[PDB]
């Protein structure tokens, strides 16, 4: 049995890996061609809701009235007709928005409003379009390093485009990692607080985000370990545009001792799952892995929302018809932990984290803006013409609060 | 041998101590007849960057050029690798923004016999850069006691002020010229009263403030940002505001959940720990506000005196030995490049980084920041005009929306985490 410590030291000290992306994953007039006829198709189910009179084939969109279970009607068929509830602008609607999936029995959805029902369904078919495009054409096709950053410094040290890692991902497209390109020297500082860190202002034009994914006009950014995996699906830290965001940050090392009722591995070697990450071990990558490899074992084919193992295809309903059931299948499994990934997979023996304590400004002020902007298109100058919108641009700081090794540490007993 | 302790929980303690500062150090309309020359120089360089064919000759060359040949900005032109080029900023005229093109100051000294160039690669970083630097050359020359009165008054940012249930004004906050934001506002500081304390967590029983930003007035070049400097730390101390601090945004009420840590050190062999900072040889030029040693004013007047050594002079971001002077080209025109070199010669960050010793008796105050806009509809018209009546006190009233932070500043529902280093 064990027992807890904390310790510290002041070191100057190394810099994380910072990861960006553009919250669109793709330029909208650039995917639009692939896209145009779904966006048909969505726009005329919009218009049915209210003000006017084959990929729905697929994934046939479902009404529900309330008053029947086990009964559906095709949500582009007939209609008509409010259960009350406690100015007072609250109500249940009887009928409901849905879409259901089958296995050859099935399984569905419903939502509480249906414009929401409509942007999930389309989310659905637009993975189904998007697994079958190959990553050079993605990656040709998504924002480029040179024009996602205006600029950047560390410590008044400069930064290029040439200083971030490209690193695609399969639902945000291009996002670039500062600070992990190999066989170079990971950087460090020497002084705490924002102007020794990391600072840089990002071009997100909304202009080219393509309206049917619901989001904020921002970026993601996620701190983590050189040799460790994003996952920008979960656990980033959205920047909104026309804002200053200062993430400062602790770092914090943490450590626990290896004992029959407190088992970890130092690196997973342990495990049989193999890694389809190409990164360091940690227990979210371990049960995703072990995840997509249980998929392909049992729908011939993997999930498009992770990276690809070996010898497999991303699924898509045009090449295996009974995909999403099985994938629902698995997934409930999952979270039954049926699957054998729950019990064999383990934590990591050490790790870090950087403790985020973000906070936010207005930038440029109203009357900086008068100035700013025009530099910051003379600037860039020559890739953009235009006067950059203050809703254009978002400006980030990453840098320590102190140099402090803060960690916790454990002893037997 | 070692020893240690733990803990965690909420008891009834000692308040921190909180500074407001807003972001722009000058109040525009009560200092631009100080900076009319160097806005008048900016407004040209920015022409003749953005858009040269707008510019005259006759409209340009009236210029107070003595400003600029103090430290010009120039383009440096390399994209020829066999011939680099340098030009002074004073069939288009269009200025190069290419890959080998760079935006530099002129740092100069020894009757300009001597110079060297700092580099961006941004015209944004080297105009921000420069301005800063100019206006420090002027605000240099003016009596603090002066000075003092051009940035925000506490009656006009501190709109309205709560802490529990108890009321509140702006005289009740201490006031210092933080060099870099002008006037900032402590409130609770513990030094000229006994600190309050608070009973209880939630923001029911934190500070409640209502400020005013007043962006109309921002210095238009300065202060890019816009949003209150912010910042919690222990009675008597300083606190060094421009590195430690966090934003708050207008037209919201940010709110912060806040938690104590403590700590102390086991000793000198496990860290060179000093109890009240007698040891060191340093000077601690903040003595003057009565503030306990801390690391952080230990290197600033660390870097300050070498100053006063390399320079003769002392610059004006850092408190002043009272016979010295601050950095006036008018008086010490090589004064930019030499604070420059103790700025980039890293020896010079470390030697004081090896003399200062770390701090004993450790205190910080984690946060937990959160956010929703502000005022919602069901409360901006009434409130707000309450609050005109407020700014209606003035000798002529002055109104705005955009301008206005609130703040909720308060315990969590565990407040303390003792912690300890012990020898045994
Ligand atoms: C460019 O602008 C500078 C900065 O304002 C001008 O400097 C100003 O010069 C006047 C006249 O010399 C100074 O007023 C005088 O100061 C002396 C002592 O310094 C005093 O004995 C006189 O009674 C009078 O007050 C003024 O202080 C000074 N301003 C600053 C900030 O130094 C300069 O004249 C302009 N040059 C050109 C080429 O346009
Ligand atoms: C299971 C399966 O057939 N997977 C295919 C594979 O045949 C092909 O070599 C690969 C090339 O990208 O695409 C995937
Ligand atoms: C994609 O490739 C096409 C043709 O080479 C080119 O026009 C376009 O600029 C490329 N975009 C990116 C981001 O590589
Ligand atoms: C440090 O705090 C301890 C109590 O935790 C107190 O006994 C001691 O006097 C304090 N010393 C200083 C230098 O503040
Ligand atoms: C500082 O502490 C030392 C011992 O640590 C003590 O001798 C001295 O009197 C103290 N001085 C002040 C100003 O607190
Ligand atoms: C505060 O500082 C001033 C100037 O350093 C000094 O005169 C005064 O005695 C100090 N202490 C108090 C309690 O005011």
């Amino acid at each position: 049995t064990v027992s807890v410590s904390i310790k510290v030291h002041f070191r100057k000290l190394d810099f994380p890996a910072v990861t960006i992306c553009n919250i669109n994953p793709y330029k909208y007039s650039t995917v639009r061609h692939l896209l145009a006829d779904l966006e048909q198709e969505t726009r005329e189910a919009l218009k049915s809701l209210y003000g006017f009179p084959r990929f729905s084939h697929r994934i046939p969109l479902l009404i529900f009235d309330q008053d029947e279970k086990g009964k559906a009607r095709d949500f582009f068929t007939g209609r008509k007709r409010s259960i009350i509830h406690k100015n007072v602008m609250h109500i249940e609607s009887k009928q409901v928005v849905g879409f259901q999936l089958c296995s050859n029995d099935c399984a569905t959805y419903t939502f509480s409003s249906g414009i929401n029902a409509i942007q999930e369904w389309y989310k659905l078919h637009y993975m189904n379009i998007m697994a079958q495009v190959p990553l050079e054409k993605k990656i040709n096709m998504s924002y480029s390093a040179e024009e996602l950053l205006v600029t950047c410094f560390f410590d008044g040290v400069s930064c290029d485009a040439r200083n971030f890692t490209l690193f695609h991902h399969p639902m945000h497209g291009n996002c670039y990692t500062f600070n992990n390109r190999e066989n170079e020297t990971i950087l460090s500082t020497s002084m705490g607080g924002s102007e020794y860190g990391l600072q840089v202002i990002l071009y997100i034009n909304e202009e080219e985000y393509n309206p049917f994914l619901v989001s904020s006009t921002g970026a993601k950014v996620i701190i983590h370990r050189q040799d460790e995996y994003p996952f920008v699906e979960d656990v980033g830290t959205e920047i909104e545009t026309a804002m200053v965001t200062s993430i400062g940050m602790h770092l914090t090392e943490s450590f626990k001792l290896s004992e029959p009722y407190s088992q970890c591995t130092e690196d997973g070697s342990d495990v049989p799952i193999r890694n389809i990450y190409n990164a360091a071990y940690s227990l979210q990558i371990c049960l995703h892995s072990c995840f997509q490899t249980k998929m392909v074992e049992k729908c011939g084919c993997a999930q498009y929302s992770q990276p690809l193992p070996p010898a497999a295809n991303y699924c898509n309903y045009q090449q295996h018809p009974n995909w999403m059931y099985c994938y629902y299948q698995l997934h409930r499994a999952f979270v039954q932990e049926e699957l054998g990934c729950q019990s064999v997979c383990k934590e990591a023996c050490s790790f870090k984290e950087w403790t985020l304590t973000t906070s936010l400004a207005q930038w440029p002020s109203v009357v900086s803006e008068k100035w700013l902007l025009p530099v910051l298109t003379w600037d860039q100058g020559r890739q953009v013409n235009k006067k950059l919108n203050k809703t254009d641009l978002a400006k980030l700081l990453i840098f320590y609060k102190d140099l402090n090794q803060r960690s916790i540490m454990e002893s037997p007993a | 041998e070692v020893s240690v302790s733990l803990s965690v929980g909420f008891k009834t303690m000692d308040f921190p101590a909180v500074t407001i500062c807003n972001a722009s150090p000058f109040k525009y309309s009560k200092i631009k007849h100080l900076l009319k020359d160097l806005d008048e120089l900016m407004e040209a360089v920015l022409e003749r960057i953005l858009a040269p064919e707008l510019s005259h000759a006759n409209a340009t060359r009236n210029l107070n050029f003595s400003i600029w040949n103090h430290t010009p900005l120039v383009l440096i032109d390399e994209r020829n690798p066999h011939h680099p080029m340098v030009l002074d900023l004073f069939a288009s005229e269009k200025i190069c923004n290419a890959h080998g093109c760079k935006m530099a100051m002129r740092l100069c000294s020894l009757n300009r016999t001597q110079c060297t160039f700092r580099n961006f690669t941004s015209a944004t970083q080297a105009l921000t850069e420069w301005y800063i630097l100019q206006a420090t050359n002027i605000f240099a020359q003016v009596p603090q006691q002066e000075l003092v009165e051009m940035s925000y008054p506490g009656e006009q940012m501190i709109l309205a002020c709560l802490f529990g249930a108890e009321p509140c004004n702006y005289r009740n906050f201490t006031s210092i010229f933080y060099p870099h934001y002008g006037n900032c506002y402590i409130f609770n500081w513990g030094m000229t009263e006994k600190a309050l304390p608070s009973a209880n967590p939630g923001t029911e029983f934190g500070l409640k403030l209502i400020l005013d930003i007043g962006q109309e007035d921002y210095v238009p070049f300065l202060a890019s940002t816009a949003g209150v400097r912010l910042m919690l730390h222990e009675q008597r101390s300083y606190p060094f505001i421009r590195d430690e601090g966090i934003y708050a945004m207008s037209g919201t009420e940010t709110s912060i959940g806040v938690l104590v840590d403590k700590l102390q050190r086991m000793g000198e062999p496990y860290s060179p720990c000093t109890v009240n900072g007698s040891e060191v040889p340093v000077q601690n030029f903040y003595s003057d506000y009565n503030t306990t040693y801390s690391i952080q004013a230990c290197l600033r007047s660390c870097f300050q005196d070498h100053m006063i050594r390399n320079c003769n002079c002392g610059h004006y971001l850092y408190p002043l030995p009272r016979g010295e002077k601050y950095c006036n080209n008018r008086d010490f025109p090589d004064w930019a490049h030499c604070y420059s070199d103790l700025q980039m010669s890293v020896a010079q960050r470390e030697t004081c980084i090896g003399m200062c010793k770390e701090s004993c008796n450790d205190t910080q105050y984690k946060m937990t920041i959160s956010m929703a806009d502000w005022p919602s509809e069901a409360s901006e018209d009434w409130i707000f005009h309450v609050l005109s009546q407020e700014r209606d006190q003035s000798t002529n009233i002055t109104l705005s929306r955009k301008g206005i932070v609130k703040l909720n500043i308060y315990f969590q529902e565990f407040n303390y985490r003792t912690i300890e280093e012990s020898a045994a």
